[PDB]
């Protein structure tokens, strides 16, 4: 926070530094007068720096004077070298600033002066981070391409550029276009780019070269969300097989897409990136059919056979805590006589009947899937991370959780029955609340009831979290309004608040409305109550209660397309899952190999369509070769209204 | 044929695209003739020599997309918008592929209240879709505004 | 599955035969210096094949090379003739590619070298199914017409196709164009398939020879839902009387639309398919006002006859139940003691008194009542059918399983009535929500009521579906968990949950809300007990019931203008099953007869209306 402070007084002091100085401010205008009449004396400080570590020369490229910048250049060669000097823009040479500014005649006289055009702005204001406003790169090359100047980057490259250069994230020129806001203009110079190259052998072509994190411009494209960008390097990948008519057979390549991948995959870069922007590109032409050959041949089946495991493990789990062993009370009822209602409680040897001995069966079952889930879910919690992303995987999310919170409980459990401890009544009681509603994760893989889960938990986290805040504002004041006014009373007739925790759970149920109410209508009750319950169920049952419905309804139709793009990616999530963890004598490797079929050795999966045959559309750029309707014109004036 | 804006080029890669059915940059003669044939005409082979023949600069004898694009910015018809519906199309079109879709004006609606159906949102596209694929171009978007 | 996975492998073997060959490769690309070289020697195997069992012809039709193509006709004539011999592309000549891929030179040149223009591409992908994404038909007349090319369907015309091709569906080429994806084009091309009969005497003209489904090019497009092609079939059908200013007097003809039909006619075949686009068809121009005419006239006074009979058959049932023999209980009450609260039981010789003659006439209404129901309606399910397609008609479903349960219920009665046994309020209290909530069958002639019924069956198979496994999985967890904790304690100062059948109808109640909830207030009830109550009623009352009403909610704006669609759908369905089992004395016969005034032994329906 402190650092943009101390950004705005290094830009002030720039502008100090050059009303402070006769060369710097007559380079600023333009005072093409005025440098004469200084650069003729003997010490006219040629090598005067600014706040930001800047010559006369970098003033005169930054504020576009190219008339007083080439008398800078005849009374001093030596500025063309001697970058800025400053933490902020370290390494930025006179040529990166004209050429950002986009000057042709600048860009022309620097390279005839000798000029570094392997120069790298490595300064804190060029880094890739949400403070910057761009990221350009680090080399004039860099600097041409983003800013969108054809002319300029054919003419660095024809003055020796470097087509390889990459940045100290390690990113080259390719990778840079793609990470641009102006997608459409990104695939022109992409283009233009790749034609420069055409010699590059080097056992790496040109956009197979990888960044510091493995990725390569195809998979950049992936994790970023460049929708433009990744149908535009789709053109690469496929092959027309034929074309019958209104059916063409093209022939896609999964070499980057596929998840057999001992190395980071496309489909494992997607799924688990945070930006809401790269789920977009499971619907794109190679990989929606790709996942529904998974998902329907080998995806479903699997995922439904572990749904039945767990259903019958779950199963087992309950009728040990329902067959669990219990002995009548031993001493005596004389705990205070009035209160106490238990009679019977836990036995130590347990085992020594034949109707127990099955039960120890179904309690190794229990507790030997216990250990399995903390054997195939911790070695990936502790390993692929120390718990800095397990969170949000896509938005799955407390799976992970309640399995290991499950896999807990059945352990403490273990450890109090071996030492024989009291309340075995805890460890369970939470170990199947968490049991059963882990059976709703197996509901992912049904169109029915999959997208009805994921708005389960958009609730939770969101329209059921901001109200639980607010009710229990209210039910702490309503709850130490009601404890006072019947503290001075009788606590058999009506005792809804006789403790203070007690009072605190009649108004819980009061709010929500499933206990009745206090009512006895033979004594009288305090004045003070009709009048402070009236008050309570008002906003407690007419304002608030019916202001969930109206919020969760409010919600429920404007996440109504995106739960649906949630759905989708949880399959391809859970997909990915079955295939990574399963053996490969299950689940065959998806596409036609193609070794005996004379096309290499990489995998490829074909897929044929109907298009079309539009006339309007394919007639008019054809000569230009040459040698319920009225809703929905209402909506259309709705925009224009919204628009103006 | 640096004239040309964001959206033009989005609308000339896709029709480069629907002339060049083999999935690369090149339109040989096959490929305008297999168009020109399925307009209903008989291309001359002379007619097909030609037009490939005025428009090829770099003289491989193949139309990649820098021709189709100095080609199609000679026989541009016109355009001639506002600044205003410019900018409301850049934020609509949401990933910049130079088109707004029927899944891009359910976020426009639901942003200014405006409870659609699905096939309400598919009822507004058609009556903005002048020539056919389900989405509306920036051609046919400043068309459904300077209406009136 | 596994044939998308061997059509695959098809498709690139095909790729690998053409590679190595000298032959097929340079046929595919042009190489027309190539193909001088090779077919100048001595054995260079003309009639090589392929993965699809194609020549070099069949190659350099499908790459569309023209050049290539002519060289091989003029070094081996009988590549023309012989098609491909594989099972998929079976039958396939050279001039059906010539003629998909719209090629006019090519086409024109085969037909020089006698190309066989009744040749049948009748491969497995060229059949109407799924997993084909054209269905172009057999014949090469039938493949230009559907590629819109109206140069090359005059240019097979001229060399002597046939007209009346028929395909292994028995679909003529006006079948064919009817299911095509291009309706506008469609209709263009039928007008010039027809301009070309013009002399199909034949006893049967053209467009009114049936395929293998007895379905006219008329009747077809009113089953796949083509709009388009069934108003442009309305233009034979109709005759402009009179136009008087603003206002003209049409006269549509009623022998292919109206249900008189000792054939299946055009409304039977809209009601009962699974389209959801051929429900358009009833808002078209004769339709619209047939089935006003009948609803109004003779459609809703039969309905709600059957409406009150129905309704005074299920009262006379009813007092039958409430009126039904009981004595009072013969041994003891000595099972144990402490649960049993029933003191009655049922009689054996109950008619023995004046009042029960009464109630002897009251069941004899209804079981000869509970077997009438099973003559209408179950010789129409073992009959029309083996159960294949008796389950949704329309959408409208459910309501002939709740009459055959309900007469299936008075029948078990019935047996347990004369062999006496023991339990006969099982068997009836089936029979009465059954037979009650089947009087909502009557509530869809009735605008008030009709599109509401559609909308409770569209939550009950939807989102209230959806929410009951969803809640089924929460009344397992936490009813198992309450029943533990309280399994250690006292079941009768709170014995919500003492048994577990009894934990599972607690639970069940209290995620609905509709009993309150354990509390006794006198006795400390486990401390395990109001963290795990606090914890279900926020995830079953503040969450999840709320999360119904979002949810109906969203649904009931959306699904808006299909269930008026579907209720104008359910009077259709009705009117067509009250006009077929009623006898023609009652029911006149619609429209106007034509007899007695010049127009022949067909029935019309005129309708005016002022345009514009
Ligand atoms: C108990 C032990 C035995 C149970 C099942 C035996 C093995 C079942 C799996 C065998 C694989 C074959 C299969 O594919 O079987 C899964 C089916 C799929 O469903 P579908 O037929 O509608 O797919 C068609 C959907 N279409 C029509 C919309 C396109 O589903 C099913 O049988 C469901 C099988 C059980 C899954 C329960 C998992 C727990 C779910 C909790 C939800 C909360
Ligand atoms: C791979 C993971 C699974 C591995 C195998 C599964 C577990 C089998 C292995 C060992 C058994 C231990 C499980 C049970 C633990 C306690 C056993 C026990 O205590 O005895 C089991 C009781 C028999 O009763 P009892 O011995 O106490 O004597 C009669 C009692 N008296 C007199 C009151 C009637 O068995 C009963 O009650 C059965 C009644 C329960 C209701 C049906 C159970 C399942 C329900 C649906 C299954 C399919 C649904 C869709 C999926
Ligand atoms: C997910 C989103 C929601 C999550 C946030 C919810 C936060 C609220 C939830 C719980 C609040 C904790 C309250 C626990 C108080 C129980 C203390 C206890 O165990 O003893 C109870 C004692 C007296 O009870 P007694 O009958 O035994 O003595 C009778 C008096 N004699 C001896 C004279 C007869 O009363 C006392 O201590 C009274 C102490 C008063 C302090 C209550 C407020 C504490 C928390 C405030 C944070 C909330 C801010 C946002 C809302
Ligand atoms: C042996 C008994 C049968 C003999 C007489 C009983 C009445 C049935 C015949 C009388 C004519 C029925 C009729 O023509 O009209 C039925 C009226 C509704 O009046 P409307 O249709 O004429 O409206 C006016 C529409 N405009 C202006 C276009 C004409 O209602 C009615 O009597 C309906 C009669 C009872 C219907 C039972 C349905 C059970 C309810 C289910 C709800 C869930
Ligand atoms: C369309 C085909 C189906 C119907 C065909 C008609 C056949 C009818 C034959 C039997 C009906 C089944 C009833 C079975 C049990 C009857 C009760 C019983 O067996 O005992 C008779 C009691 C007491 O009779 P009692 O002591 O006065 O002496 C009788 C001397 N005697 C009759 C000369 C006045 O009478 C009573 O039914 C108790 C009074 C009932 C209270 C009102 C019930 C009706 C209310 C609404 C229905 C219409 C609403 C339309 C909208
Ligand atoms: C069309 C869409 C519908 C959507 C809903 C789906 C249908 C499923 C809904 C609810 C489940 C129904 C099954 C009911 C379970 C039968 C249990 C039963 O009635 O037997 C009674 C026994 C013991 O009774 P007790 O008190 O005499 O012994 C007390 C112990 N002593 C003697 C030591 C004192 O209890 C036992 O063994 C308990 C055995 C464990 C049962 C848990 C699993 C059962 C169901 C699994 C499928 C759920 C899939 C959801 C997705
Ligand atoms: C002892 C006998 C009866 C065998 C019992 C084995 C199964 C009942 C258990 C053992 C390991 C379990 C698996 C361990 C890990 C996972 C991953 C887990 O993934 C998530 O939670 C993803 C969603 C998220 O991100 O939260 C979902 C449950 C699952 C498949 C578990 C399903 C149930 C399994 C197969
Ligand atoms: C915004 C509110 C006013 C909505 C309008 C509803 C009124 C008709 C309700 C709400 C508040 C109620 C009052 C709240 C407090 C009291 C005091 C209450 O106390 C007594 O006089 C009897 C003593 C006792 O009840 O213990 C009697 C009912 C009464 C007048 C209630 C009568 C009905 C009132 C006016
Ligand atoms: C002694 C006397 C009173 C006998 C009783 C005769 C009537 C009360 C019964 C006999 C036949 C019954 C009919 C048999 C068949 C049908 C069709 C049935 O249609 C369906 O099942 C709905 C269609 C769909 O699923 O969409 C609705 C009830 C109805 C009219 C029944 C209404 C009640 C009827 C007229
Ligand atoms: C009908 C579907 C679509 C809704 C979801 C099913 C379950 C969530 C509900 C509906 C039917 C219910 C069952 C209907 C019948 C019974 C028998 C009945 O058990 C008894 O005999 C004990 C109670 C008694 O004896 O009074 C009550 C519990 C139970 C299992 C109910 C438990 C809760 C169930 C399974
Ligand atoms: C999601 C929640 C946190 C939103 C806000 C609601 C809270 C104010 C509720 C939810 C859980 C409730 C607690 C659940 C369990 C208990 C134990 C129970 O206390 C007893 O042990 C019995 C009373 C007695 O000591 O006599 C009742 C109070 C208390 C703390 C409840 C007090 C009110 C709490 C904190
Ligand atoms: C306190 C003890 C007794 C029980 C507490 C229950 C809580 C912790 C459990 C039980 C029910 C669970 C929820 C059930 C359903 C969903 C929707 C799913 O898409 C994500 C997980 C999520 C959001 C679960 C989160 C954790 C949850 C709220
Ligand atoms: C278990 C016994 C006692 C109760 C029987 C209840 C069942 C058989 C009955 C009671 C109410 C009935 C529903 C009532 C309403 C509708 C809407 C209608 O458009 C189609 C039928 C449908 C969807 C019924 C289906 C069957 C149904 C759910
Ligand atoms: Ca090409
Ligand atoms: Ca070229
Ligand atoms: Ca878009
Ligand atoms: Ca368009
Ligand atoms: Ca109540």
């Amino acid at each position: 926070e402190s650092w943009a402070q101390s950004r705005d007084e290094q830009n002030l002091l720039q502008q100090k530094r050059i009303w402070e100085s006769p060369l710097l401010l007559a380079a600023k205008d333009n005072d093409v007068q005025a440098l004469n009449k200084l650069l003729k004396y003997e010490d006219c400080k040629v090598h005067q720096r600014g706040a930001m570590g800047e010559t006369a020369l970098h003033i005169a490229a930054l504020y576009d004077n190219l008339e007083a910048a080439m008398v800078l250049m005849e009374a001093a060669p030596e500025l063309v070298f001697e970058p800025m000097t400053s933490e902020l823009y370290e390494g930025q040479t006179a040529l990166h600033i004209a050429v950002v500014n986009q000057n042709m005649n600048l860009v022309r006289a620097l390279l005839a002066r000798r000029a570094s055009v392997s120069a790298r702005a490595t300064g804190t204001a060029f880094r890739r981070s949400p403070c910057n406003l761009i990221y350009f790169g680090e080399h004039p090359l860099s600097f041409a391409a983003c800013v969108n100047s054809e002319e300029i980057v054919r003419l660095l490259i024809e003055h020796g550029a470097d087509i390889r250069a990459q940045d100290s994230l390690g990113n080259t020129v390719l990778h840079i276009l793609i990470l641009q806001p102006n997608k459409t203009f990104a695939c022109q110079m992409y283009n233009l780019l790749l034609s420069y190259d055409r010699h590059g052998d080097h056992l790496q072509p040109l956009d197979l070269v990888p960044n510091h994190q493995g990725l390569t411009p195809f998979k950049l494209a992936g994790v970023e969300g460049n929708t433009v960008m990744f149908q535009h390097l789709m053109q690469k990948r496929k092959h027309t097989q034929w074309t019958y008519g209104p059916l063409t057979s093209t022939l896609y390549d999964l070499t980057e897409i596929d998840s057999s991948g001992d190395e980071q995959s496309l489909l494992e870069l997607i799924i688990t990136t945070k930006k809401r922007e790269a789920r977009q590109i499971l619907d794109q032409t190679p990989v929606k059919e790709l996942v529904s050959l998974k998902w329907k041949r080998y995806g479903r089946p699997y995922f439904c056979m572990l749904g039945a495991i767990y259903l019958l493990y779950i199963i087992c789990f309950t009728m040990c805590c329902i067959y669990r062993p219990l002995k009548p009370r031993t001493n005596n009822r004389t705990s205070p006589r009035d209160n106490t209602l238990l009679q019977q409680k836990l036995l130590q040897e347990a085992y020594m009947t034949p109707k127990d001995d099955i039960r120890l069966v179904g309690e190794l079952v229990t507790v030997i899937g216990a250990i399995i889930i903390l054997l195939v879910e911790v070695p990936d919690i502790f390993r692929m991370g120390v718990t800095r992303f397990f969170g949000q995987t896509i938005l799955g999310g407390p799976f992970h959780v309640l399995i290991i919170t499950y896999a807990f409980m059945v352990l403490v459990t273990m450890v109090m029955r071996l030492i024989s401890a009291s309340g075995e009544v805890v460890p369970m009681s939470f170990a199947l609340v968490l049991g059963w509603c882990n059976v709703m994760y197996f509901a992912r893989g049904f169109q029915m009831l999959g997208p009805f889960t994921i708005m389960i938990q958009k609730m939770i986290f969101g329209d059921l979290m901001r109200f639980c805040w607010l009710m229990a504002v209210v039910i702490l004041g309503f709850a130490s309004a009601f404890y006072i006014i019947f503290q001075t009373e009788d606590p058999e007739e009506l005792g809804h608040f006789y403790d203070y925790p007690m009072a605190l759970f009649s108004t819980f149920e009061l709010f929500l409305t499933i206990i009745d109410g206090p009512a006895n209508y033979n004594v009288d009750l305090p004045f003070m109550y009709s009048i402070t319950y009236a008050a309570f169920a008002i906003i407690a049952t007419l304002l608030m209660l019916n202001l969930l419905i109206a919020m969760m309804g409010d919600t429920h139709w404007r996440v109504a397309h995106e739960r649906d793009e949630l759905w989708r990616a949880q399959i391809v999530a859970t997909t990915v899952m079955l295939e990574r963890k399963l053996p490969r004598c299950l689940w065959p490797r998806s596409g036609i190999c193609g070794r005996e079929y004379g096309l290499g050795d990489r995998w490829f999966l074909r897929v044929e369509d109907r298009q079309d045959l539009n006339r309007q559309r394919i007639q008019r750029y054809a000569q230009a070769f040459h040698t319920s309707t009225s809703r929905s014109s209402a909506n259309w004036e709705r925009l224009r209204q919204g628009t103006l | 044929a640096d004239q040309l804006t964001e959206e033009q080029i989005a609308e000339f890669k896709e029709a480069f695209s629907l002339f060049d059915k083999d999935g690369d940059g090149t339109i040989t003669t096959k490929e305008l003739g297999t168009v020109m044939r399925s307009l209903g005409q008989n291309p001359t082979e002379a007619e097909l020599q030609d037009m490939i023949n005025e428009v090829d600069a770099d003289g491989n004898g193949t139309i990649d997309f820098p021709e189709f694009l100095t080609m199609m910015a000679r026989k541009m018809k016109d355009t001639d918008s506002e600044e205003e519906i410019r900018e409301a199309f850049r934020v609509f079109d949401k990933d910049g592929n130079g088109y707004i879709s029927a899944a891009e004006l359910r976020h426009v609606m639901t942003n200014l209240g405006e409870k659609l159906t699905d096939e309400e949102v598919d009822e507004m596209i058609r009556e903005a879709d002048i020539d056919g694929d389900g989405q509306v171009n920036y051609e046919e978007f400043v068309q459904m505004m300077t209406a009136k």
